[PDB]
């Protein structure tokens, strides 16, 4: 599904990329972050778990997470919490692992925020 | 020997479905003669770990001994149970925040407010005489309920199991801006509940619901990295404005005991 809209669809992809950054500024601006970059400020695992709690109505507390990693082993950590979180959100676990996202595989980066966007879609 | 069974879920007569949310689901109930609220707690990966925590955790929810303070009646053991499930009295008015924000019917006037934080400044501080504290116990307008002759009483009910919903916070807008940021163990705890006690004190004051325009993500990281505060409500009382101040120190150390405004709040009664 998905990978023939990366692999086979480059103008289709762009049309998706420019949602992609309009829907998580739509979110992140609310706490005065912008999303420049989509295939590289994702890649810590900070701005999916504070999504996350954006679009499905709670606070991470700061202690459960690590809001400024200081290591590779720290973002992977933040990926798979945002994951679970994800998980209880009603999505079935992601297909990428969390390493693929702290390595900015980006029909992984990608992937995530298109299931996050078509979930979503309605939240404000 | 396993000195408690707890409650037979087989024994619940499960009447109508009152909410579904992040923690499973509430209804209305009866049980054994007594008309209850049945909280099913769903819980992803249940283990045998978690199961025996739940047993372990539910006694000290138990607190019979305080008018201001509704215990849960007792438990369901999962296994045999389908889900972990406890169960407390059923209260009319629901919560205080039911009361204060879903009122349909009256308006509580401001007597009866002042009554409120008296009942629940009372059974807050019967609760801290307890040791240890009651783990993730957080006071806010949701987890206290109104009985039948108005009585605010602390609701055991709602607190958080170490396997509930770990690292997500519903109710943000009551939690202390340190208690947002720093993990319990390095926070005094008796002092965070004093902030929330304030927030209950501002809510009682404006019956509006604190932030009510921000989302809980948006509160929380605002409170805890920017300073973000409700605003002190114009023209009430010197005595209101001052007690509210002092609830909310920024600094910890510098808030009162709830003991130490037990009678500040009896002296705001009516003689
Ligand atoms: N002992 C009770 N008696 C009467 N009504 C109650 C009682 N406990 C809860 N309720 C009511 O049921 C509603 C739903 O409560 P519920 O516990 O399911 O959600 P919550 O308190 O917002 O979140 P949480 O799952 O974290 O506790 C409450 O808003 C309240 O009206
Ligand atoms: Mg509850």
């Amino acid at each position: 599904a998905f990978d023939t809209l990366f692999d086979h669809a480059p103008d289709k992809l762009n049309v998706v990329k420019k949602t992609l950054i309009t829907f998580v500024n739509k979110h992140l601006n609310k706490l005065n972050l912008e999303v420049t970059e989509l295939e590289t400020q994702f890649a810590d695992g900070v701005y999916l778990v504070l999504l996350m709690g954006l679009l499905e109505g709670y606070f991470v507390p700061l202690h459960s997470f690590f809001l400024t990693p200081d290591s590779f082993e720290q973002k992977v950590l933040n990926v798979s919490f945002a994951f679970e979180l994800m998980q209880d959100g009603g999505l079935e676990k992601p297909k990428p692992r969390p390493e693929d996202i702290v390595n900015c595989d980006l029909k992984s980066t990608l992937r995530v925020l298109y299931n996050l966007f078509t979930k979503y879609r309605n939240v404000e | 020997m396993n000195k408690h069974s707890g409650i037979d879920f087989k024994q619940l007569n499960f009447l109508t479905k009152l909410n579904e949310n992040h923690s499973g689901e509430l209804w209305k109930g009866r049980w054994q003669g007594n008309d209850i609220v049945v909280k099913v707690l769903k819980v992803a990966d249940w283990s045998t770990r978690k199961s025996r925590d739940f047993n372990e955790e539910c006694p000290r929810l138990r607190i019979f001994s305080h008018p201001n303070v509704l215990p849960v009646l007792g438990a369901c053991q999962s296994p045999p149970a389908p889900h972990p499930t406890l169960i407390t009295h059923w209260m009319p008015y629901g919560s205080l925040y039911n009361v204060l924000h879903e009122g349909t019917n009256f308006v509580v006037d401001q007597s009866q407010a002042v009554k409120f934080a008296l009942d629940m400044a009372r059974g807050m501080a019967f609760l801290h005489t307890l040791e240890p504290l009651i783990p993730r116990h957080a006071l806010n307008s949701r987890s206290v309920m109104i009985d039948e002759d108005m009585t605010a009483r602390i609701s055991m009910a709602d607190v958080k199991f170490s396997f509930q919903s770990p690292g997500r916070m519903y109710a943000p807008a009551w939690v202390a801006p340190e208690a947002l940021q720093k993990k319990p163990e390095d926070t005094n705890r008796r002092s965070a509940d004093m902030w929330s006690f304030a927030v209950l004190l501002w809510e009682l004051v404006t019956r509006e619901v604190p932030f009510a325009d921000l989302s809980n993500m948006e509160i929380g990281m605002k409170v805890a990295l920017e300073g973000l505060r409700p605003t002190i409500p114009p023209g009430i009382s010197p005595h209101v404005s001052k007690l509210m101040k002092i609830c909310m120190n920024e600094d910890p150390a510098k808030r009162p005991k709830f003991d130490m405004i037990v009678p500040i709040l009896e002296k705001m009664q009516d003689k």
